[PDB]
């Protein structure tokens, strides 16, 4: 059948947690 | 301070913040509170307006002006002799000297019963509205802008709406400009280093400048030829 309001929010939340991991590897380094 | 403090209204800081699309929900109301927190935390005595008022002391107590923020000196009106500080624990209290003062709220507590005193103090400069007025210094303005951007991003970082790398950059950039803004307002002009020169170079040391209003502090010391 079909209804995609919980498939959407779980997929949108998995890409959020994957994006959250990617921005936690960002470093503005502090050697010369 | 080397540069003069030209006054501008608080919404000039909001042209600068709302250039940033994450700071577009900022207000005048939020700009008012974060300015006064910033003005206080820096503690620059050049941002305040110097005022002098004569108040009368009724019995070891006098009512202080409404705009008062910090007292420069209190002195007597008839003599001009300055008052130092109340270290007495039992001041206006009888059992069965050098005059003093003490201030807690809107009341000053002196050592003299019935006397008029001059109070030289600092207030905040206001507008036609009763609102703060900030320097147009683009160093002051930039680091007040970075102050509000760091308080707004700290909320957004607690919410999870900002990267920890984004807040770490704002916390770093505010930290540099806050020292540059401190040194911009503290480091004397050429005309204030001359008064600093005359105080520093004194063959007969002048050690009673508090009795005057520090009037003769930066005066030059002259020695006769013999």
């Amino acid at each position: 059948f079909g209804s995609g309001a919980i498939g959407y929010e779980f997929d949108n939340r998995y890409l959020n947690n994957q994006e959250m991991s990617a921005v936690a590897k960002q470093r503005l380094t502090s050697l010369p | 301070m080397v540069n003069n403090i030209n006054w501008v209204k608080l919404p000039v800081i909001l042209d600068r913040l709302l250039r940033h699309p994450l700071l577009t929900d900022l207000n005048l109301e939020t700009a008012i509170q974060y300015t006064l927190d910033f003005i206080s935390a820096m503690g620059l005595p050049n941002v305040y307006v110097d005022k002098i008022e004569t108040i009368d002391i009724k019995e070891y107590r006098g009512e202080l002006p409404c705009d008062l923020i910090s007292i420069n000196q209190v002195r007597l009106h008839k003599n001009g002799i300055a008052l130092r500080a109340m270290t007495d624990n039992f001041n206006a209290y009888p059992t069965h000297g050098e005059p003093s003062f003490k201030t807690q709220g809107r009341v000053i507590f002196t050592s003299i019963k019935h006397e008029k005193v001059d109070i030289s103090y600092k207030a905040i400069m206001l507008d036609d509205e009763g609102l703060p007025l900030i320097p147009d210094n683009p160093i002051f303005l930039k680091t007040l802008e970075l102050y509000i951007k760091k308080e707004w991003f700290t909320i957004l970082f607690d919410m999870g709406k900002i990267s920890p790398a984004v807040l770490n950059n704002t916390q770093q950039e505010y930290a540099f400009k806050a020292g540059q803004c401190n040194n911009e307002f503290v480091i004397p002009s050429v005309s204030e280093m001359e008064a600093i020169t005359n105080m520093w170079n004194q063959l007969i040391p002048r050690v009673t400048e508090f009795r005057r209003g520090f009037k003769n502090l930066g005066d030059k010391e002259y020695i006769r030829v013999h």
